[PDB]
Order: C-alpha cells, then structure tokens, then sequence
RNA sequence: GCUUGAGUCUCGUAGAGGGGGGUAGAAUUCCAGGUGUAGCGGUGAAAUGCGUAGAGAUCUGGAGGAAUACCGGUGGCGAAGGCGGCCCCCUGGACGAAGACUGACGCUCAGGUGCGAAAGCGUGGGGAGCAAACAGGAUUAGAUACCCUGGUAGUCCACGCCGUAAACGAUGUCGACUUGGAGGUUGUGCCCUUGAGGCGUGGCUUCCGGAGCUAACGCGUUAAGUCGACCGCCUGGGGAGUA
C-alpha cells in the first residue's frame, strides 16, 4: 500500500513507463486503488497517464498480442 | 489472459483467470443494457460493503459462552 | 498430412456448445470437433464432460497432422473451457501453454436485453 | 503564450529521414517568435501494439512554448505528413529538461 | 475571462486608483467588459446553456449594480453608463 | 437562406424560396457569356426525345472553368454569382496576371477569399490538384474522370465524392449515389463541397413555377388511351398492368445500365 | 457613517460542468479471400432460423456505426435534468491562503423569462448493435404475453418543437443557534521530511446516534430540533388532473 507519489515530486508523467507499469496488470489495465494504496488524486492522475501512454503505444490496451 | 505454464506443470495454474476478469465482466455484459440497474445494485452491494465495515468495526461479542 | 509441426488449439466455449479446433502457426484449421456433433443433442451438450467428448474426437483426424505440441487457447464462459483441456492433455498433446482471447468489448455495442 | 508539448511518432523510413522534420517546425516556431525547450528525440522504439501496421516506430518530442497560429502549423502538418504516424499535442506541462 | 492585463486596464481606467477595486463603478465596468467579450462566444456555439446561465448572473448582477449606483449617486450613474454605452 | 413566404395568395401559401443575399446584384461578366438558344427537347431530327422540356425563362451560357488548367497562378475570388443553368452558385475568380473566369463555387467560399490550382497547392477548400497529391479521406468536388478532361462528378449543389482509397495508380471515390469507383490517379478535383447546400429545399410553391423553370406538365399513362401509352384506358381508372415506359420497357425495377465498357472501374454499383 | 451580510480584485487548486473540432483501441455486424467440415444456433426441451450454393470455427485485409473495458469509488462536477476513452479550442461556477477595495449594494418572489431525462413530432443525413410495431416457432385450455428466430420506426448527428417523469433526499429558498462517533474527497496554516508523520482549520460529503420533534417508522449541525423572512400548495374517497 505504497504510493510512491509520497516522495515522487514531479508528479506522474506519461513518458515514464518504467513507473507507469507497476500501476497496471499483466493484461495492461489499471489496478485499483483499494489493492494498491495510491491516495485517489494520484490514482486518477496515474489513469489518465496510463491513457496517454496507451495513446503513445507506450502501453498496450490489452494482452491480445 | 496469457500463461506459457511450462510443462513441468501438471496444473491448471490459470488463477490469473479467474483472477483478474474472465468472468467478472463477461457473464454479466453478455446481456442486459437497462442503463440504471448498475446504480442500484452499486448501492445495494455498497451498503453492504459498509456493513461489512461495520462488522469489523464491532465485533466484539461474548461467543454465547 | 503435410506433417504440420506443432498448433494452437482453440476452445470456443458457450453456452450451449463448445467448439474445438486445431490450428496451426499461420492459423489454418486441421479439424474440428463439437460437442453437439458428438451426440450429446440438446441439454447434454451444455455440461463439461460433452465439451471433453468433443476434444478426443478432435484429437481424432489430427492424428495424420503429427502435430506434436498444442498452445490451447479458449474462449467464452461455459461447463467445458477446462474439461476440453484436460481431454486435450489426456490425448497426448504437449500443451505448451493455456492462454485465451476470449473477446471483451470495451463498452461498445449495447447488448441483448434478453432472458426476463 | 501557452506552453504546448508536442509528441510526435514517425514512421521508421522517415526516421532514417527525420531531422528534417525537427528542423522545419522549429523554424516555424522560430519565426513565430516561440522558443524550443526540449527536443528529446528518443529514437526508433518499438510499438506496444502494431500500429498502422509497420510497428516499431520513432518518437520525437518537442516541449514548446508558442501561440495556436504555431501549434496550427505543427498539427496540420503532422495530419497532412504522410511520414508521422500519430502525434499529439499537450498543455502546459512547465517546460522541463532531461530523465524521459 | 479577463485576463489580469485588461482587468488591470480596466480597474485602472474606471477606479478612484489602482487600491479601488471594488468600487461599484469598477465592478459595473468589469461585468460590462466581461459580457461584451462574452457575447461574440455565445452568438457561437448558441448552444452552450450552462455558461449561458452564467452570462445571466453576470448581467443581473450588473444590473442590480447599477440600481443601487443610481439610487446612490444620479450623477455617476449617469456618466458611467455613458461611458460604457448601457441603457441607450 | 431558406425563408418561407407568407401565405397572402394561393400558390405562395407553399413557396419556399432559397435566397442568397451574398451573391452578385446585376448583370454578369460579359466575357464569358454567350448565348444558349433552347432546344424544346427536339433532337436534330425535329422530333421530341426527352419529353416535358421546352418554355420556361430564357438564360445565357456562363462559361464555367472546369479544366482548371492554370497552375501556380493564385486566383482571388471576386465576387459569387447565380448561374441558371446550373445547381451551384458560381463564383468570378481573378487571377494575378489579370484573368477572369468561373469558377464552381464551393461550400465556404466567400469574396475575397484565394484559392489556387496546381500541383504545388495547398489543402484548403477550392484548391484542385491531382488526386494523388489529395490526402485520403479528403472530400473533393468536381472530379476528373480522365485526366485533363475537365470535370464530370460532384459538380452539383451540395454535392461531394470522397476519396477512400488511393492505391498505385487508381484513386478510389466513393460517389455520392453511394456508389464506389476507379479513376485515374492524375485527374483534377477541387478539394471540398459544393456550396449552395440548401438548394434541395426550396418548394417552388405553384405550377408556374416548374412551368418556367422549363418543364412541362407529365400527363400520366392511365390518363391516356391505349393507343398512346401501354398504360391507358379502361371504363374508369384501371391500371391491370405491370408498368412500363411509354415506348414498352418495364419500369419500377428493371437494370438498364450494360456498358461491359466501363464496368472495371466500377467497384460496387449503388444501393 | 460603519463592517460583522453581499460583492470586486491578486495566487492557486479539484473536477464525467458546458459547447465546438480532431483522434485511438477493444468489440458486435457486413464485405472479399485462405484453411476446414457437418453441423451451427437457441431453449427447460424444442422449433422457426442458418448450413453441403459449403456454413458455424480460425486467419488476413477492408468498410461503417454506436459506446467508451480497467481506472470506478454513497468518488467528482453541475441549479435541476444530467454529465464518465484521450487530445486541442472557446466558456461558466466552486473553493482555499493572505491582503486590499466598495459600503447594505441583501433575502424571498405572484405574473414573466430561461434550462428541462426519456418517449414523441417536422426537415435533412445516417443506420453497426439493440428494438416498440410486425412475422414466424414454442408454451398454453387459449397466449394477439413472458421464451426463441428475425425485424421497421426509434435509439445516432444538425436545426426546430414538445414541456412531462417515482423530474424523488416523495424534504421550497435564505439566515441564526443547539451534545457527539467513524468515514470519503478537495484546500491550507504549524511543528521535526526528524523516516510512510503529528497538531489546527476551510469547503463539499456518507453512515450510526444524543436532546428534541414525530401518529409511528424515523429526522437527527446536510434536521423532519429552536426560530426569522418570503413563496408554492392542501381541506373526505370516488367522479377527476376528467368535462
């Protein structure tokens, strides 16, 4: 129930996915709040990072491939 | 959604399954549009969870012995 | 013939039938087997062990395919999409690995306001 | 003026050709008075997904700040670009240096 | 919107220095300029009800200004809304 | 744009009239006019062909540029005009090296706007260039069949083809009786649609109306003898028949295109 | 005159608030082809239906339309309706810190005006899925119902119109005061970030409960408690929200 956006000044970003991926699954969908800490502000600004990087193909949708 | 399940196995192992969606969203998307049950059974289900709360809260009690 | 290699093996699962195939790399069918094909007509075929009928008579007319090893991949909700991999197994394939692809839409088309 | 941040991914042919590309915009930003602050080009990476099938593409961000007459320029020319596959274009974001 | 310049402008323009903020003469001359740029953004979009609404409270409010500067002082209600070119 | 009209008289109880307060107010460009004898629907033979045409107001020729055959020169539009004979607003473009002509005005062009032909054009409305250097997906008007011929699609009110798909050599144009299309890639189509959109609702109100605008009244089959329509006769409206065209042919279902001339081009016929 | 009401300004914050325009991916359908075969589908069971003209299955390519999986949360925003992919543009409100400015500029409102889910209506587009009507199968004593297979309006877009809903916390709006407990969310001040912190205070907010109130159930600082101002409304049931 860590949320590294206690110590992570200079708040989530969409090109650090070597951050972003421990927010989601192995299928590439976001994780909740409630299994992983991550205070609600940051939880929504990480979604809509994870969005960006999925946009970017940072990220994948699914694990279809 | 994927496992490689290397063949020293002799296991189902697809606890990632039945873990994180298959059935979760499938069996209750298959049908049924109804556009305002989700909120009612959200609140049903949530009142519930806060129940839930409420057990662990105050579950101090003499066991009849 | 054509001494196809290895496959996948794909389980669409139901609700009412459970379709077994083989596939291969490029995905081509080599056969297919179903568990309302397999006697089992009507209310038979919705259980697990039909669904595992069906992956034996598939395992069947792929015997001239040599397919050594099997990636089974299902799909659906239903009683078989394990019993059909155990008889997949239990028939002699090397099930390499045990994926899925089974479809999620994500919030697209309304569905059926079926089953009052 | 507003602080746009522009992302930009280019197909990998280009990419053996896309300085080019970075030169031209940052001359329209340029004479439009705007001022560059990042151009934190990250090379030929490859894809999550395949997209617009020929994967593994080549990223260049740029970071700006400028008016909408130069992000007009940027983003007509990313549309009417056959090379660039998928750019996008932000909001303020305080223009920032290095560690991608 | 009225961006810092022009409501600096503006409060410069029609308040007793740069401290008068508040005056009623200002706060008519901000909710005036206010709606006059406002209008061109609705006579577009002509669709957009929320702001809409808030394009009333803002001319309401101007007018409830404007009364009570007309009950107070005739003489500054006149000139400002010669100035600003209300009530023609 | 599209006013009604207020009922004072029978017959302008349903005008609805299309007005264009923007187009031009007097005579036109004199140049480029000439005259436009009408033809009753008489082919040189004398006889009518095409019946209920003939009568109706008289209209000079407003020589439309369709070829576009001036690259590199921009043109500035001088001022839109009502064409008679025609769908479309046209619009008097003149070009830098003192050139006039017209122009199939498209949907948001305005007087004093510049539009400009070539290959090196730009993508704005009104610009015609190959559609090959034209983006997919970009909605062209006044297309080009064969190349330098001048223009024969979407020349109409409101009227656009899109383009789907290009592929080598071919451009595919999905045409606006939804039906799909080759053409060569070199053809010229101005880029966008044609502008007097609302040129489908107007209602013409009377009988007059028609009656000047050139047509004739349509006396139906069954109001005729069987001597002059297959359709035709009876003690007192009976039809029986399965219905034909005057000269036999069945009409109300029946395929009469068959060309086998122009048919690799067509890659889904309407529906 | 005055500042304790009400506002204005300077700095920021959170947001499915709003309108306009692009765009992405999954998925259903359709189209063309590849492999492959006698089944698919559906149900309580069936049958209509689809299939040897070779389907269902699997694969590739293409088209098009609607809604945005996970995040998702009695979480947020909005006056209410309602609003949830991402990005850009124009735009409203809320609220916190400190300081300044005006100086009662206020509250409530008949009539009036405006917004007002869904259905529905007119004009023009669009039409993938779903689906009144409709047709067939089945159930049944009948079954113009549930159920199944299809399926048109419609749902979608623009512009008008309607002006109703259990439009409901069935709780008019504004202000004051009156014990508490645990939460959620969004600000901010202080002390040691001494190391995931502790002490205050603003806003919105969910649940339990005290005095009180209530016919009771219950409400309970977000009152249905103690009051003040203005409005709407009721006066037995049916006839009738009808003529």
């Amino acid at each position: 129930f860590c949320r590294f956006t206690a110590e992570g000044v200079q708040e989530i970003d969409y090109k650090d996915i070597a951050t972003l991926k421990n927010y989601i699954t192995e299928s590439g969908k976001i994780v909740p709040s409630r299994i992983t800490g991550t205070r609600a502000k940051y939880q929504r600004q990480l979604a809509r990072a994870i969005k960006r990087a999925r946009y970017l193909s940072l990220l994948p949708y699914t694990d279809r491939h | 959604i994927k496992v490689r399940e290397n063949e020293p196995f002799d296991v189902a192992l697809r606890r990632f399954k039945r873990s994180c969606e298959k059935a979760g969203v499938l069996a209750e998307v298959r049908r049924r549009e109804f556009y305002e049950k989700p909120t009612t059974e959200r609140k049903r289900a949530k009142a519930s969870a806060v129940k839930r709360h409420a057990k662990k809260l105050a579950r101090e009690n003499a066991r009849r012995t | 013939r054509k001494q196809v290699s290895d496959g996948v093996a794909h389980i669409h699962a139901s609700f009412n039938n459970t379709i077994v195939t083989i596939t291969d790399r490029q995905g081509n069918a080599l056969g297919w087997a179903t568990a309302g094909g397999s006697g089992f007509r009507g209310s038979r075929k919705s259980t697990p062990f039909a669904a595992q009928v069906a992956a034996e008579r598939c395992a069947d007319a792929v015997k001239e395919y040599g397919i050594k090893n099997l990636e089974v991949m299902v799909k659906g909700p239903g009683p078989g999409r394990e019993s059909t991999i155990r008889a997949l197994n239990a028939a002699g394939f090397r099930i390499t690995n045990i994926t899925d692809v089974t479809p999620i839409p994500h919030n697209g088309c309304r569905p059926p306001k079926k089953r009052r | 003026m507003r602080h746009y941040e522009i992302v930009f991914m280019v197909h990998p042919d280009q990419s053996e050709q896309v300085p080019g590309m970075i030169e031209r915009y940052t001359a329209a930003i340029t004479g439009a008075e705007g001022k560059i602050h990042r151009l934190e080009d990250w090379g030929r990476r490859q894809l999550a997904y395949p997209i617009n099938k020929l994967h593994k593409a080549h990223y260049v961000l740029m970071n700006v700040e400028a008016p909408q007459e130069v992000i007009d320029e940027l983003e007509t020319t990313f549309r009417f670009n056959d090379a660039v596959i998928r750019s996008m274009v932000m909001r303020t974001k305080h223009a920032v240096t290095e560690a991608s | 919107s009225l961006s810092t310049e022009a409501t600096a402008k503006i409060v410069s323009e029609f308040g007793r220095d740069a401290n008068d903020t508040g005056s009623t003469e200002v706060q008519v001359a901000l909710l005036t300029a206010q709606i006059n740029h406002l209008q061109g953004h609705f006579a577009e979009h002509k669709k957009d009800h929320h702001s809409r609404r808030g394009l009333l409270r803002m001319v309401s409010q101007r007018r409830k200004l404007l009364d009570y500067l007309k009950r107070k002082d005739v003489a500054r209600y006149t000139q400002l809304i010669e100035r600003l070119g209300l009530r023609r | 744009a599209v006013v009604k009209c207020k009922p004072t008289s029978p017959g302008r109880r349903h005008v609805v009239k299309v007005v264009n307060p923007e187009l031009h107010k007097g005579k036109p460009f004199a140049p480029l006019l000439e005259k436009n004898s009408k033809s009753g629907g008489r082919n040189n033979n004398g006889r009518i062909t095409t019946r209920h045409i003939g009568g109706g107001h008289k209209q000079a020729y407003r020589i439309v540029d369709f070829k576009r055959n001036k690259d590199g020169i921009p043109a500035v539009v001088e001022r839109l005009e009502y064409d008679p004979n025609r769908s479309a607003n046209i619009a008097l473009v003149l070009y830098k090296d003192g050139e006039r002509r017209y122009i199939l005005a498209p949907k948001g062009l305005k007087a004093g706007d510049q539009i400009q032909s070539g290959v090196d054009a730009a993508i704005k409305p009104g610009n015609t260039l190959p559609m090959r250097n034209i983006p997919v997906g970009s909605t062209v008007h006044n297309v080009e069949m064969k190349p330098g011929k001048g223009g024969q699609l979407a020349r109409s009110a409101g009227t656009y083809v899109q383009i789907v798909a290009r592929d080598g050599a071919y451009v595919t144009l999905r045409l606006r009786s939804g039906e799909m299309r080759k053409v060569e890639a070199d053809c010229r189509a101005t880029l966008g649609e044609v502008g007097n959109a609302e040129h489908m609702l107007r209602v013409l109100g009377k009988a007059g109306a028609a009656r000047w605008r050139g047509v004739r009244p349509t006396v139906r089959g069954t109001a005729m003898n069987p001597v002059d329509h297959p359709h035709g006769g009876g003690e007192g409206r009976n039809f029986g028949k399965h219905p034909v065209t005057p000269w036999g042919v069945q009409t109300k279902g029946k395929k009469t295109r068959s060309n086998k001339r122009t048919d690799k081009f067509i890659v889904r016929r309407r529906s």
